[PDB]
RNA sequence: AUACAGUGAAACUGCGAAGCUCAUUAAAUCAGUUAUCGUUUAUUUGAUAGUUACAUGGUAUAACUGUGGUAAUUCUAGAGCUAAUACAUGCAAUCUCGACCCUUUGGAAGAGAUGUAUUUAUUAG
RNA sequence: AUGGUAGGAUAGUGGCCUACCAUGGUUUCAACGGGUAACGGAGAGGGAGCCUGAGAAACGG
């Protein structure tokens, strides 16, 4: 089952580490605004 | 990138074998030709020697054989219904040998009328009930026996008898 | 066109060939759907009419497009007007193809089916009645010749289909038609139910004189023993019942034969009563022609194994015929009875002696015993009577060989082997060896002591035996070595037992009956058949049966020495080295087998 | 590879090991490299007619040499077993037969003997259009063979027409030439064929001196009946 | 027989539904030679096995070996063990060794753990299987 | 040589282009031997294809002529030629069964039959 | 990783790879791992990729 990758493996993979860096700016709308709008998502 | 060497694999006793040498082209392997329904597209690929292979990337036509009455007609392929190996090919309607497909019953229908003079002498005109139902529906089940990815052809034969019943239960 | 325009003539021939196919092809496909009434005359006048005159000679080999057109016209009632045109020229043309000497089977089959279809397809017009009469008369006159030409079983069947169609249609009403249909039928004899049904209709409806049906009666009498399935028998008995009705002489016999063969199960009280009837002077009354179906039935009952009363009575029923031969005042009328004894009973006795079943064999062994004991007019079994010593018991060998006590069987077979020299060669090969050889291959524990002495007895018997039969006896056993794995040991020992009688034949000539004067001819037979075949079997590498093939080497050292001294030097080295090649084998037990065999050889 | 050292050259050619750096490689042709004698070796080192490769080229270019009745101009043509070499200028005809030691011997033959050769039937099978044919040890494809001809039989081929004149079945008592192994070049009569299916079939052969030896079937070549060879032996 | 997603059938062997001459489906079989009797269960069996020496597209050629069955747990193949006495010249003495060979077994043969099987070499069937069972005892 | 015909630059076709320096690896290198009924194979060699034509087109250009750009290359654009084993196109026969058994090798009415390559199906083997 | 079924690709066999299924395979008769007078296999500035041809993943492009 683990063989051939049929099972997800949660170990580190070195080549993919630090391929990209997160953007610290984040979403344009503030976190509280996003939380509010999801709570009302689709009524 | 695709290679056919057995060196990369693990041993029978099981030592993780080390790379002897760089990949050679005389164990070369090529990508899967995911044949699919539609306007014919075939590519010519140069193989070892002067031999040539045809890569049916797209095909909507095939020469399918009615083995019982011993004919073979060229018919449109409707789509893939069942493939024993993997269902994703059925979902993607990938065309490969042993794939169960739906084919044109019109030429077979006309041929039957011509040769037996009966809609669909009488004893010969009699055939299996399930295939009669398939013609009445207008869609015929068939199994591909040719390899579109090597010869560039999607030939096949009409399912009948035990094979037809088995695939019907599988469907 | 003149012969000069060769190219133009060739293309015209192609157009005629292609078009004539075109007429047949279109007319096969849409023959029934389209109405041709307007074009009946135009098609007939321009196509068929120019070619009717010669049509016989062209279409002899294989079916043609024009011929295929006529056949469909014959098949389909609506299209008979083609046949009606011009005094039935096309129908006459079809008959002319049949009448031709060089007509081949491929064209007969389609015609004869077409003629049958017309007979079966009545049509309400005057032309049809004339048509069927012409077809029937031409067909019936020539049927026996066509059958001989036929080479396909289906082609036989379609013929017989037409014959039954004739009976149902009622052309057999006429005497001449009846005679011709009989002449065709006896050719078929000279599927089966259809014959019997055809015979039943022609025979039941009409009286026949005894001379006409005597030959039919004898063959159909023989069909009793050949036939085994119940449907075959009941139909066969029904014919004999009717064979009785027409001719008062046979009414008694057919009445007997019917009560001999009763069905599904046989009526045991009645058949036994019939057996009491024949034994108590009824056998005296029966005439020579009466015996036949009684005999053929008797040979069937004795062949039976399930019911004890039937085979016992049947065996004694055969014994009544032997008494009937004795009752005959002299040899002349006895000879006519003896001829049947030689033709019918003796072949079926001999195969009966080779029958596997013991209870079945014992009846035949009883049958032969009575013949040897009573030999007033049948003298072929005189040699056996010498073995019998006037039929004295414990001396006859007939009671001992099938005795309940096995030691009595074994003591008797040695005595027979000792006295083989007095016995005549043909009897030794045809009757005696068949009765004893089954002991050799018997599998039971109880019969092995009998089997070993039987091998000695057969060896002595083969010593006093004919060259031609003795050859066939050898060749059969060599075939058994290859064909039968379980009987190899029994075969090889018996072959060694048959080597020695050939041996004691060959030293004094440099004994066997009718031995050839010249030693070269027997010598060659050994050089190309016996020595090679036995040697290659000996040299085969199958360690499972290596022990079983060792006595072959004894047979090899046998067959060589009486061959010429030059031949001796040729073959012993190959034989004896093979003995050595098994001697070198590591197995101690096998090596001991080589040592003793090499000793006996020595 | 494409170059051959003299030290690596086949032993049976008889070639001296110190003559030069390199030896002739037989070209592609009827016979295998290890079982062929190139015409350069045959003509220069056995016949001594030529003194180096250049006179060999001149001779072959004069078309004075015929192999199996046809002119050869290739210096390294692979002549082999049962090959007929004709030199019309010298009126000489040779057949290549191994000696007892296992080397080609330059055996002179008469014109009639040169007219025919013998080929062991390697294969019997029908080609296209249902035409039977036989493939011999020298690669000759001969169509319409006699039905009785089977594998391991020997066919007498007429060089002029390339047709089978006669044939010999493979059977005990037949006269046989050894074409491989330690017994190479020996002649003897068959005694027995030891059949190992799925393996190498072995044949026992007895010489005129009654000595017996065993050899694989692939090294067997029927050449005639005992005491009646179809060829003049060396 | 039909325990797989695909339909199992002998390639190029046809049973005509219309003709229906015989109830039994037409079965193709061959004798492997080498004096190995083709078993009757293979002749009248209903299994489909592409690697069977009598009904599959595999030919027995080359070495013929014998061994003792050691494992029969996997599908249509087994593991056999062959032992021998190897010679050591320095001590001039023999030592026992063994080797395990995986061999294909057709369903026409019933093999347990401990019996003796004679096997025939054939083309590469799998990563490790080069042989095929041809006689059981 | 009144189509050219010897030799022949250039160009288009055809064939062939398949020593050094670093690392190191225990029967996984290598050597012997088996099988390919599980495969490809230039070339050599033996066989092997009866299914407008007194010879078609540029659907064509190189070399070549000539006009130019660029510091500039095995860098180059425009215009005008002309060919093939380069590129495309393409064309009144034979063999059987053989009545008549006419003549008795023989002619012969009539019936017929007749590429290869790929893929699938089917039959014989 | 051991094997079966089916598929993809090769010049073709084959887990070589892919979809499902069984938990298998070697080993104290030495698997696996370590050392070595095991000179007693790799690349053409460095990795990735493509093209020709019968034969090269080409000391070519």
């Amino acid at each position: 089952k683990a063989s051939k990758g049929r099972k997800l493996n949660y170990s580190v993979q070195d080549p993919i580490a630090n391929y990209e860096a997160p953007i610290t700016s984040g979403y344009k709308w503030s976190d509280d605004q996003i939380d509010e709008f999801f709570a009302g998502l689709l009524g | 990138g695709i290679s056919r060497d057995s060196r990369h694999k693990r041993s029978a006793t099981g030592a993780k074998r080390a790379q002897f040498r760089k990949k050679r082209k005389f164990e070369l392997g090529r990508q899967p030709a995911n044949t699919k329904i539609g306007a014919k597209r075939i590519h010519s690929v140069r193989t070892r020697g002067g031999n040539k292979k045809y890569r049916a990337l797209r095909i909507e036509t095939g020469n399918f054989s009615w083995a019982s009455e011993g004919i073979s007609k060229k018919t449109r392929i409707a789509g893939v219904v069942y493939h024993p190996s993997n269902n994703e090919l059925v979902r993607t309607n990938t065309l490969t040998k042993a794939a169960i497909v739906q084919i044109d019953a019109t030429p077979f229908r006309q041929w039957f009328e011509a040769h037996y003079g009966q809609t669909l002498r009488a004893a010969s005109a009699k055939i299996e009930s399930s295939v009669e139902s398939q013609f009445s529906a207008g869609r015929l089940y068939a199994c591909i026996s040719s390899r579109p990815g090597q010869s560039g052809r999607c030939d096949g034969y009409i399912l009948e008898g035990e094979e037809l019943a088995f695939y019907l239960r599988r469907l | 066109e003149s012969t000069e325009e060769v190219h133009l003539r060739k293309m015209a021939s192609n157009l005629r060939q292609q078009g004539l196919k075109c007429l047949s092809s279109v007319f096969e496909f849409v023959g029934n759907t389209f109405d041709w009434s307007t074009s009946m005359e135009d098609i007939y006048a321009v196509v068929v009419k120019p070619r009717i005159s010669h049509f016989s000679d062209e279409n002899l080999q294989q079916p043609s497009s024009l011929l295929r057109l006529f056949l469909y016209w014959a098949h389909n009632p609506s299209l008979y007007q083609f046949l009606y045109y011009d005094e039935f020229a096309t129908a006459t043309a079809l008959m002319d193809t049949i009448s031709n000497q060089h007509v081949k089977e491929a064209v007969i089959g389609p015609i004869i089916e077409a003629a049958d279809s017309i007979i079966r397809n009545p049509v309400n017009d005057d032309h049809y009645v004339d048509l069927v009469t012409l077809i029937c008369t031409s067909c019936l006159k020539i049927l026996p010749s066509l059958y001989v030409k036929l080479s396909d079983s289906n082609s036989i069947s379609t013929f017989l289909n037409l014959l039954v169609s004739i009976t149902e249609m009622g052309f057999i009403q006429d005497d001449h038609v009846r005679s011709r249909l009989i002449s065709s039928l006896i050719s078929i004899l000279k599927d089966t139910q259809k014959i019997l049904k055809i015979l039943k209709l022609i025979v039941f409806n009409y009286n026949c004189s005894w001379s006409d049906i005597e030959e039919l009666y004898t063959t159909i009498s023989s069909l009793f023993k050949t036939f085994d399935e119940r449907n075959l028998r009941v139909s066969l008995t029904e014919l004999f019942i009717e064979l009785g009705r027409k001719v008062p002489e046979l009414e008694s016999i057919s009445k007997l034969v019917a009560d001999l063969n009763s069905y599904h199960e046989y009526d045991f009280p009645r058949i036994l009563s019939t057996f009491k009837g024949l034994i108590e002077d009824g056998y005296k009354s029966y005439s020579e022609l009466e015996w036949l179906p009684l005999l053929f039935t008797f040979l069937h009952f004795i062949n039976n194994k399930e019911e004890l009363a039937l085979r016992t009575n049947a065996s004694h029923a055969i014994m009544k015929f032997i008494d009937f031969i004795n009752e005959k005042p002299n040899l002349n009328e006895a000879s006519k009875s003896i001829s049947m004894l030689k033709d019918i009973l003796l072949p079926n006795i001999r195969i009966g002696l080779r029958d596997s079943l013991e209870e079945v064999q014992s009846e035949y062994v009883s049958v032969l015993s009575y013949m040897v004991k009573n030999t007033k007019y049948f003298t072929d079994f005189e040699d056996m009577a010498i073995l019998l010593y006037n039929g004295d018991e414990e001396a006859d060998f007939f009671t001992n060989v099938n005795h309940i006590q096995l030691h009595r069987r074994q003591r008797a077979i040695k005595r027979l082997g000792e006295h083989a020299h007095q016995l005549k060669d043909n009897s030794i090969s045809h009757y005696l060896i068949p009765m004893i050889e089954h002991y050799v291959f018997s599998d039971d524990e109880r019969y092995r002591n009998i089997g070993n002495e039987t091998q000695i007895a057969i060896g002595g018997l083969a010593q006093h035996m004919s060259w031609n039969q003795y050859k066939a006896l050898l060749r059969r056993y060599i075939s058994m070595l290859k064909t039968k794995p379980n009987q190899m040991k029994q075969a090889v020992q018996l072959i060694v037992q048959l080597s020695v009688p050939l041996r004691e034949t060959l030293r004094i000539v440099r004994t066997l009956s009718k031995f050839p004067s010249n030693l070269d001819e027997p010598s060659n037979f050994i050089k190309q058949e016996l020595y090679p075949t036995l040697s290659k079997i000996l040299g085969t590498r199958d360690d499972e049966t290596i022990i079983e093939r060792m006595p072959i080497a004894e047979a090899l050292v046998n067959i060589v020495l009486g061959l010429t001294n030059d031949d001796i030097t040729n073959f012993l080295p190959s034989i004896l080295t093979n003995i050595c090649q098994v001697l070198r084998s590591k197995s101690e037990e096998l090596r001991d087998a080589v040592r003793v065999t090499l000793g006996k050889i020595s | 590879k494409k170059h051959l050292k003299r030290l690596a050259a086949p032993h049976h050619w008889l070639l001296d090991k110190l003559s030069g750096c390199y030896a002739p490689r037989p070209s592609a042709g009827p016979h295998k490299l290890r079982e062929s004698l190139p015409l350069i070796v045959f003509l220069r080192n056995r016949l001594k007619y030529a003194l180096n490769g250049r006179e060999v080229k001149a001779i072959l270019m004069q078309r004075h040499v015929k192999v199996d009745g046809k002119v050869r101009t290739d210096t390294t043509y692979p002549a082999g077993f049962m090959d007929v070499i004709t030199l019309d200028a010298t009126n000489e005809n040779f057949r290549l037969v191994y000696d007892v030691k296992g080397r080609f011997a330059v055996h002179r033959i008469t014109d009639e003997e040169a007219s025919y050769k013998l080929g062991k039937v390697k294969k019997v099978q029908l080609g296209k259009k249902g035409v039977p044919y036989v493939v011999t040890h020298d690669g000759r494809t001969i169509r319409y063979p006699d039905p009785n001809i089977k594998v391991n039989d020997t066919v007498k081929i007429d060089l002029a027409s390339g047709k089978i004149t006669d044939f010999i079945k493979f059977d005990a008592g037949k006269l046989v030439y050894v074409t491989g192994g330690r017994n190479l070049g020996r002649i003897g009569t068959i005694v027995h064929k030891e059949r190992h299916d799925g393996g190498f079939d072995l044949v026992h052969i007895k010489d005129s001196l009654d000595n017996t030896f065993v050899t694989r079937l692939n090294n067997v070549f029927v050449i005639g009946e005992q005491g009646k060879p179809y060829i003049s032996l060396p | 027989v039909q325990s797989e997603r695909a339909f199992q059938k002998q390639p190029h062997i046809f049973n005509n539904p219309k003709v229906k001459t015989s109830k039994r489906t037409k079965r193709w079989y061959k004798n492997a030679g080498l004096g190995f009797k083709t078993p009757k269960t293979a002749i009248e069996g209903s299994y489909i096995d592409k690697k069977c020496p009598f009904t599959g597209l595999v030919s027995i050629r080359g070495k013929i070996l014998t061994g003792t069955v050691v494992s029969t747990k996997m599908h249509r193949t087994i593991v056999i063990r062959r032992a021998y006495l190897h010679y050591i010249p320095k001590y001039n003495r023999y030592e026992k060794r063994h080797k395990n060979v995986p061999v294909h077994v057709s369903p026409a043969f019933r093999v347990q753990v401990g019996d003796i099987v004679t096997v025939g070499q054939c083309r590469p069937i799998s990563k490790t299987v080069r042989f095929n069972v041809v006689k059981v005892s």
